[PDB]
């Protein structure tokens, strides 16, 4: 097949043409793409913490080279486009476009198939680096969280955070307890660890946060000794000192943000950029009326209140030294 | 905002 046939068969927008040309250029992978099927697929899905409802739908819809030629073409090349940057944190996180949902269940779960097809390669990379199996698996289980989030947000099965899963699947991000850490590099090339907070795993308790921070240096110094970070960096709505207006002293976010040193300048108050970030993470916001959103927790009330008052939330950046 | 990165 060719890029233009695939693009048109799948209903992909004309801006995706360059990507599809790039995958055409790259060609199929050396190791042919294999999807697990049946109880093999069910065991892998369950290991990756995908909810039973979605897993079952994922196995039922698994695409086929003959009936789904355009999709299969994209599956192999997208897979290939990921593994060619295995271990490489300097490459951009390009997961490929989401597929129009008129293609059905195989279109909705496309990036789940990419992920399952790529598990053996990253697990090989884990083994080569001496990563413990439990760390490897614990890292990959965010697939389940991201599948569950799609269903919460949109009401049907899917996974549209494929740009993010390129980190897990390139073996550059690891979950080490409550927090994740990725191999990263500043503008001037200086190594650091990117810190991320997955949704699953309960509150960000100071003790769980501090255990994770203690794990980072020894993990990366052992398995990626060439990297050499001393500092974790984060950008997050969680670092917005404006939260202090609304949350109490028992708040885990308020308590923990006090150890962080912000390195960006105070944002312009009219800057409405962090607005969509906080709405995504607190509500998984999808276009709906604001007073229509829940108000169960102090943070849910805070986010709406501040926005109603005509004010804005900002994503702030800062660092903490690795213990 | 609402897209990801990081570039
Ligand atoms: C990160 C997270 C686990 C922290 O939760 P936490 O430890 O409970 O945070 P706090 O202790 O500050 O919570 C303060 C209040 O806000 C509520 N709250 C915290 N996070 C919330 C969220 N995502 N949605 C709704 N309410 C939340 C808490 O229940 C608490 O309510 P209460 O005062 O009414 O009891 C949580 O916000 C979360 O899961 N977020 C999704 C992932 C995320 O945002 N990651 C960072 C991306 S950059
Ligand atoms: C970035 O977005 C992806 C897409 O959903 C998420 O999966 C990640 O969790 C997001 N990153 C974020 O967590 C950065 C948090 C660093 C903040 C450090 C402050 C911690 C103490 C308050
Ligand atoms: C995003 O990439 C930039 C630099 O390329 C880096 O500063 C930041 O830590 C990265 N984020 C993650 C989570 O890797
Ligand atoms: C940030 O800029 C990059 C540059 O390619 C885009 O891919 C992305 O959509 C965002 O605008």
């Amino acid at each position: 097949m060719d890029p233009e046939t695939v693009r048109i068969a799948l209903g992909l927008e004309e801006r995706t043409a360059a990507w599809l040309t790039e995958l055409d250029e790259l060609g199929p992978p050396a190791e042919p793409v294999r999807l697990p099927r049946g109880e093999e697929a069910r065991d892998l899905l369950r290991r990756l913490e995908v909810p039973e409802l979605d897993a079952e739908e994922i196995v039922a819809a698994a695409p086929d080279p003959d009936r789904d030629p355009a999709l299969w073409w994209l599956l192999e090349r997208t897979h290939h486009a990921i593994v060619r940057h295995m271990g490489d944190h300097r490459a951009k996180p390009r997961g490929g476009p989401p597929l129009p949902y008129e293609g059905g269940a195989a279109a909705r779960y496309f990036h789940v198939y990419v992920f399952l097809a790529t598990v053996p390669a990253v697990r090989r990379f884990h083994a080569e680096r001496g990563i413990p199996d439990e760390v490897g698996w614990e890292t990959l289980t965010q697939l389940g969280e991201l599948v569950a989030i799609h269903r919460r947000k949109y009401g049907q099965g899917g996974m549209n955070m494929q740009w993010w899963t390129t980190y897990h699947l390139r073996g550059i991000l690891y979950r080490l307890g409550r927090l994740q850490f990725s191999l990263a590099t500043g503008k001037d090339g200086t190594p650091h660890l990117g810190l991320a907070v997955p949704e699953w795993g309960g509150p960000l308790l100071p003790k769980a946060y501090d255990e994770s921070l203690h794990r980072a240096r020894p993990f990366f110094d052992r398995h990626f000794p060439e990297h050499g970070a001393r500092v974790a960096w984060g950008s997050s709505w969680m670092l917005d000192p404006q939260l202090e207006e609304y949350l109490t002293e028992d708040s885990n976010i308020i308590q923990l943000a006090r150890f962080w040193t912000l390195t960006d300048s105070a944002p312009e108050p009219g800057n409405a950029d962090g607005d969509s970030s906080i709405l995504e993470f607190v509500f998984r916001y999808n276009g709906q009326p604001l007073d229509e959103l829940p108000q169960r927790s102090s943070l849910e009330r805070a986010v709406i209140a501040h926005l109603k008052a005509g004010r804005h939330w900002h994503m702030r950046t800062g660092f903490v030294k690795l213990p | 905002x609402y897209x990801x990165x990081y570039x």
